[PDB]
């Protein structure tokens, strides 16, 4: 129908400068496009139309400005909270054809994570099983890494990860795993550990537990 | 027979609440002065073309005013459109008297090359003209408009409601100037197209103390 | 105060057919069209097509031409799309948007042989008594449960600074997640703290307090 390219696609400034994404499509819009932004767990918020006219609301930092078959959303001066995915939409003809948005993440500070391993509470016990969650949290770069050891041993079989975009505050990464087990899995094992081996340091930081004195 | 019998009701009362209609401030208009026309050129040909059925008199006066009309509007809408300026013709309100009164005198002294072609064959370009250069019009408005805000499509459709009404007047008396049963038809399928098409919508329906939507 | 609201969770078993509303509330629906958006999971948009309330006007998109049929009410101020003979890949995220402008909130529409299960909250609290901060990190995870979402608040939305939810996993044909959260050591076992769970699919809204532990761990 209407290709419409977007470079770039991933990317990562820091605070205060300023960052810019370009949208080029395939045939001539008028003017007809416009830019929006794409937040984890949140509907999309648009911020510009008519290639640079500015959504009432939207800071005044962003800036769109392209012309006939290219343009560009920009910001001046990167605030923290602008984190997230813009993508630049069509509106020239049908059908309309969105762009495939490009994601900005923030470079911050490197910081290792605070993490925290918990036994499964009685009340899933009696339920029939338990979960063992550990958190691996608020850390920059973004790569992380965890490995769990039980009584020593050590594997990774049914082990549930998840890890969260870039946190509003702290501008850092955080994660989660889990290790689902039975009632009987978990009662044949008296130690449990997590270990989070991340770039911050050479060492894992490391958490553990005995199912016994607990 | 007996059972087409509500089919002149049908000529006397679609006809009436329009009449009556016009007869609402807001109603009041050129373009509903002229379809507030073909009302009496369908209720006069029903309690007193349709029940007989002099009487060959009022039967002409009655179909050559029709399509005389009809070639009225088309022309009238049309000086609405080329107007430079917003959308209602200018033929002023009096003048659309004087002239309503003179469509029926010389539809009175009135063949099919006279009362039929000639206000047809100029009456569908007139109004293709029209339903043509009203789309050029349509979408060189601003996309934007209407989706970030912060002539339109709904007169666009003001001409849907008049493009039918011309539309079926001559699918009903065609095969008849080339079935002098089907010609009456469009006795009641203009207070039929009204309704889903026209504000005419409420106008009339909710006018017989609140028909059924009427937040029932 | 402006406003088109969303099921946000809609069920269906293959073959079927959904139809989604969108009240708006907040402006004169007949003053902008409103399109509708399918936004699979993962990452994309593409428009199912654009119906002009005020006239009548429906313009599909090829694609969900026969799929869909857009629809509006005047009066009720809200909007519909009839979604036919639904298939695994029609499930997504439906956006009803007034134009590009303003978006709406969103239906997890989710086409399945599945039959919903709501979820499980467990509470997570600290270990050995390990008083190591001057700071705390429970958490509560809500095991088991579909189709998506679930939203997960806690203190009933009081409490904000530091409590992170990870994306739903799935885990054997069943969604399982988890929230955490940071507070100052010097408040919680003190104060009460509650995590909150919905899950609208299933008409499902769960409180679960934390209650420090066995005393023995």
């Amino acid at each position: 129908d209407i290709k419409m390219t977007q470079s770039p696609s991933s990317m990562y400034a820091s605070l205060g400068e300023r960052v810019t994404i370009t949208c080029k499509a395939s045939q001539d819009i008028n003017s007809y496009l416009s830019w929006f932004q794409q937040k984890p767990g949140k509907s999309p918020k648009t911020l510009i139309y008519r290639a640079n006219r500015l959504v009432d609301g939207v800071p005044s930092r962003f800036i769109g400005t392209g012309s006939g078959q290219d343009y560009s959303l920009t910001i001046s001066s990167l605030d923290y909270a602008d984190m997230g995915i813009y993508y630049c939409l069509q509106y020239d003809e049908f059908p309309y054809t969105f762009g495939g948005g490009t994601k900005l993440e923030i470079k911050r500070a490197d910081a290792a994570p605070t993490v925290s391993i918990f036994p499964p509470s009685s009340e899933q016990l009696t339920s029939g099983g338990a979960s063992v969650v550990c958190f691996l949290n608020n850390f920059y770069p973004k790569d992380i890494n965890v490995k769990w050891k039980i009584d020593g041993s050590e594997r990774q079989n049914g082990v549930l990860n998840s890890w969260t975009d870039q946190d509003s505050k702290d501008s850092t990464y955080s994660m989660s795993s889990t290790l689902t087990l039975t009632k009987d899995e978990y009662e044949r094992h008296n130690s449990y550990t997590c270990e989070a081996t991340h770039k911050t340091s050479t060492s894992p930081i490391v958490k553990s537990f005995n199912r016994n004195e607990c | 027979g007996i059972v087409m019998s509500l089919i002149v009701l049908a000529i006397v009362f679609g006809n009436v609440l329009v009449i009556t209609a016009i007869a609402f401030e807001r109603l009041q208009t050129v373009t509903n002065y002229f379809i507030t026309s073909l009302a009496c050129a369908d209720l006069v040909m029903g309690l007193a073309v349709v029940p007989f059925g002099f009487w060959t008199s009022i039967d002409v006066l009655c179909v050559t005013a029709s399509i005389e009309t009809l070639c009225v509007i088309a022309v009238d809408r049309y000086f609405a459109i080329t107007s430079p300026f917003k959308y209602q013709s200018l033929l002023t309100k009096n003048k659309a008297r004087v002239i309503i009164l003179m469509v029926w005198i010389v539809s009175g002294l009135t063949s099919s090359i006279v009362s039929f072609y000639v206000p047809l064959v100029i009456m569908v370009f007139v109004y293709s003209r029209v339903f043509q250069e009203a789309k050029r019009q349509l979408q060189k408005i601003d996309k934007s408009e209407g989706r970030f805000h912060v002539f339109c499509l709904k007169e666009h459709k003001a001409l849907k409601t008049l493009g039918i009404i011309m539309g079926t007047f001559t699918l009903c008396w065609l095969p008849f100037f080339i079935l002098n049963w089907i010609g009456y038809v469009n006795s009641g399928f203009n207070p039929l197209i009204y309704c889903r098409s026209p504000d005419f919508r409420i106008a009339f329906q909710e006018l017989l103390c609140l028909r059924r939507s009427s937040l029932k | 105060e402006v406003q088109l609201q969303q099921s946000g969770a809609e069920l269906a078993r293959p073959g079927a057919s959904v139809k989604l509303s969108c009240k708006a509330s907040g402006y004169i629906f007949t003053d902008y069209y409103i399109n509708w958006v399918r936004q699979r999971t993962g990452q994309g948009f593409e428009w199912i097509g654009e119906i002009y309330p005020g006239s009548g006007n429906i313009d599909y998109n090829e694609r969900f031409k026969d799929k869909a049929t857009l629809t509006a009410d005047k009066s009720s101020s809200t909007a519909y799309m009839q979604l036919s003979s639904l298939t695994s890949e029609d499930s997504a995220v439906y956006f009803c948007v007034r134009g590009f402008g303003y978006w709406g909130q969103g239906t997890t529409l989710t086409v399945s042989s599945a039959k919903t299960t709501p979820p499980s909250v467990y509470p997570l609290a600290p270990g050995s008594a390990a008083q190591t901060n001057s700071a705390v990190t429970l958490g509560c995870l809500v095991k088991g449960y579909f189709p998506e979402p679930v939203t997960v608040t806690w203190n009933s939305g009081s409490l904000s600074s530091g409590v992170h939810t990870f994306p739903a996993v799935l885990q054997s044909d069943l969604y399982t997640l988890s929230s955490s959260v940071t507070v100052p050591s010097s408040t919680w076992p003190s104060e009460t703290v509650t995590c909150n769970v919905a899950h609208p699919a299933s008409s499902t809204k769960v409180d679960k307090k934390i209650v420090p532990r066995d005393c023995g761990c």
